[PDB]
């Protein structure tokens, strides 16, 4: 009704329609700790919130005030709660509120309360029709907002809106092939729609991923994906694997190739294979290269894999 | 210094000539960090890593008393401000005046809800994050008074009020669900000894569903592995004595991959940037994973170090995450706050102190005055406060009903 930013904004205490109420101030106790020096404006809206709330005044003016209280501290979950109560009680137009939360999230896309509030509305309305488009706009400003992806997975799961998400994932992977949120989303999607058991799918995937690897060899996500989709069946159940990867040794090498090989070898050992003695030698040598030369930040881990590779 | 060495410069980012928004940003941090590293060479002084402990103490000491309106945004996280400050001081081995500790106790009492748990400030609805914080604070103090602020019979009610059929908990009534709730509940319930037989029924199973294809744990099943959530999950399982509900192998490969070869510090997600708070959320996962693995009798485990570069993480923090004026931070350029102060320090301490039964290989970078008091890898409070609290509440019966 009156912006906190308006040049002609007036304190609630100075308001005519807010004189029947007495502003309830914060009680931090006679001897405060981590005490915030609020602005006269912040203190004013909240002294009034404490009161309306305390009275449980479920009024339209109370409603308009949570709005200001939310703008002063969007992370105030108590105010967000009372606002939902007012939404039900005053029987407010929720679509109108969907717009509000839409704007607020655009402003604070990393706030926990705003996303949750939106999810509550969508549930109240049983309407997921604006979600993928809104999310995509947020992911357009920050392709890795955790809240945005999480909210997205909920809309897709709950409302079973799977059909065009893989096309979306592919789009974003074209924009930043190093976007781990997308690689994860691709897994979320496939594993919930077709699964990776389907030979054609599995092949299509490994192919595509071997591509992104043999394109940006030092991009870790593609590696963790390829490993992720195969390691759940045994890398060693894929003979050609060790070869093609071995082919990339001088053309697309990174400590990821070496680490993947160390992972295959591990499995050709768990499953027992002829030449296992040499295999173990090759694998331990790789563990020392990674540990001593190729990837020393994790020398504690790499030598530990050397030692475990001993016992098992 | 591992970092200022000449071969370490090869740990620089391999763009593949295929530059994306990610490469660009990573490469940006790397240059700002390189500068810090080369800080010495250019100026002609001998490198001396030192923890501006007094400057940090004066910063913390002030914030425990009052904050500017710049902290209006954490107005619903006050028990957190107590915890962060009272824990940084705790690690800096600084004093907690028998009068200030009381005020803190008195204030938290005002934050506590008649329905159990704690709010973000006087009069706010209880929430598990502030609850977790308040409890940790009260324990750091650790006195009959502090402990006595906590209403255990009400805390169980509250905990039960958030509990979900699938094993997860809400963060607050009408609030969201994600792993933080599981760890928060587990941490406070265990410490105060209110864990009934069916309290965490199915909780370990839900937390295990959060573990994805990356080896890491996400906010909710299906989500991307994230460091803050992985700490919540693992630590929650350690409390419930169910770490084994996870694939610890892959979890290990994942966490260890999170340390930045060139920067030394950790990242919260694959292909994101380094951030000082993750010095604890990510690095703290190895001590947890040491116990876990040794628990299943693992032979190949070290008897002196954690499965991460303790040296590099200490350099990162000491060199790159310290604010001249006091307080620690995300990375160079970023502003200082008590959260990063509390977590860069917590991570330094993790990095400086190893254990493994009766083994004790501490590693202190730079001035030996840089060593911090120890912190428990599950509760993130001094291991002594932990032991002291659990046992004190242990002489109380679990609120049976
Ligand atoms: N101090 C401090 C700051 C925040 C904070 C305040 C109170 C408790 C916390 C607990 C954990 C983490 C941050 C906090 C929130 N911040 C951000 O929002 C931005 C940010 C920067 N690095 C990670 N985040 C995301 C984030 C946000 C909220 C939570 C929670 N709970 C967890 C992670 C930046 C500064
Ligand atoms: C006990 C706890 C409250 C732990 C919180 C741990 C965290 C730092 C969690 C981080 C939450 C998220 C999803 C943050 C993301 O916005 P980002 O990765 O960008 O920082
Ligand atoms: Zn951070």
């Amino acid at each position: 009704f009156l912006s906190l930013d308006s040049p002609t904004y007036v304190l609630y205490r100075d308001r005519a329609e807010w004189a029947d109420i007495d502003p309830v101030p914060q009680n931090d106790g006679p001897s405060p700790v981590v005490q915030i020096i609020y602005s006269e404006k912040f203190r004013d809206v909240y002294d009034y919130f404490r009161a309306v709330l305390q009275r449980d005044e479920r009024s339209e003016r109370a409603f308009k005030l949570t709005r200001d209280a939310i703008e002063l501290n969007a992370a105030n979950y108590t105010v967000w709660h009372f606002r939902r109560v007012l939404l039900r009680s005053l029987q407010k137009d929720l679509q109108e509120e969907m717009n509000y939360i839409t704007a607020i999230i655009e402003e604070q896309p990393k706030n926990y309360q705003v996303w949750h509030h939106r999810r509550v509305l969508v549930e109240w309305l049983k309407d997921p029709s604006q979600e993928l488009e809104f999310i995509a706009d947020i992911l357009n400003q920050d392709a890795k907002n955790y809240h945005a992806w999480q909210h997205r997975q909920w809309v897709i799961q709950e409302f079973r809106l799977w059909d065009n998400e893989l096309q979306y994932v592919d789009q974003l992977l074209k924009e930043d092939v190093r976007n781990n949120s997308v690689w994860n989303q691709r897994h979320f999607v496939i594993s919930n729609t077709t699964g990776y058991s389907d030979r054609a799918v599995l092949e299509r995937e490994v192919q595509y991923t071997l591509e992104m690897i043999k394109l940006v060899p030092h991009n870790e996500s593609a590696w963790n994906y390829l490993k992720g989709i195969l390691q759940d069946r045994g890398l060693s159940r894929y003979p050609n694997l060790l070869n093609q990867l071995l082919d990339l040794q001088p053309s697309h090498s990174s400590p990821y190739l070496i680490a993947f090989l160390v992972d295959i070898y591990e499995d050709m050992l768990e499953n027992q294979c002829d030449n296992k003695e040499d295999i173990l030698n090759k694998a331990l040598e790789l563990c020392e290269i990674l540990a001593k030369e190729k990837d020393t930040i994790r020398k504690e881990y790499w030598r530990y894999i050397g030692r475990s590779l001993q016992s098992k | 210094l591992y970092s200022l060495r000449p071969e370490h410069a090869r740990e620089r980012l391999q763009d593949d000539s295929v530059e994306t928004v990610t490469s660009i940003e990573q490469a940006k941090v790397e240059e700002k960090i390189q500068e810090v590293f080369s800080s010495y060479k250019f100026n002609h002084l001998v490198p001396r890593l030192v923890l501006q402990r007094e400057k940090h103490f004066h910063y913390l000491k002030r914030g425990l008393r009052q904050l500017t309106d710049a902290y209006e945004c954490l107005d619903a996280s006050r028990p957190w401000l107590c915890y962060w400050i009272l824990h940084s001081l705790e690690l800096l081995d600084e004093p907690i005046p028998q009068i200030v500790a009381t005020d803190v106790c008195q204030f938290l009492e005002l934050c506590q809800s008649p329905d159990g748990g704690f709010g973000g400030g006087p009069g706010q609805y209880p929430h598990l994050a502030p609850t977790y914080a308040a409890v940790n604070a009260l324990c750091i103090i650790g006195t009959e008074e502090a402990y006595n602020v906590i209403n255990r019979e009400k805390l169980l009610q509250y905990l039960y009020s958030l509990k979900q059929p699938d094993g997860s908990f809400l963060m607050h009534v009408g609030g969201e669900v994600d792993v933080r709730s599981a760890y928060c509940a587990a941490s406070v319930a265990s410490l105060t000894n209110i864990i009934t037989p069916d309290l965490f029924e199915g909780t370990a199973e839900w937390i295990a569903r959060c573990q994805n294809w990356e080896g890491g744990i996400g906010g909710v099943p299906g989500m991307e592995a994230h460091g803050g959530y992985t700490f919540c999950g693992l630590a929650a399982l350690v409390i419930l004595k169910k770490e084994r509900s996870l694939n610890l192998k892959s979890l290990l490969q994942w966490v260890t991959s999170r340390q930045m070869r060139f920067e030394g510090g950790f990242q919260g997600r694959c292909n994101k940037l380094v951030d000082g708070c993750y010095s604890f959320w990510q690095a703290g996962l190895l001590p947890l994973l040491h116990r876990a693995l040794h628990a299943q009798g693992d032979p190949a485990l070290s008897m002196s170090h954690w499965m991460f570069h303790q040296q590099a993480l200490q350099e990162y923090i000491l060199m790159c995450c310290q604010c001249p004026a006091g307080g620690l931070l995300d990375k160079p350029g970023k502003s200082r706050d008590f959260y990063h102060t509390c977590y860069c320090l917590s991570g330094l301490s993790i990095a400086q102190h190893f254990g493994s039964g009766a083994m004790l290989h501490d590693v202190v970078m730079g001035v030996p005055e840089n060593v911090l008091q120890p912190t428990h890898p599950v509760y993130n409070i001094g291991p002594d406060k932990v032991i002291q609290a659990t046992t004190h509440f242990l002489q109380k019966p679990v609120p049976g009903f």
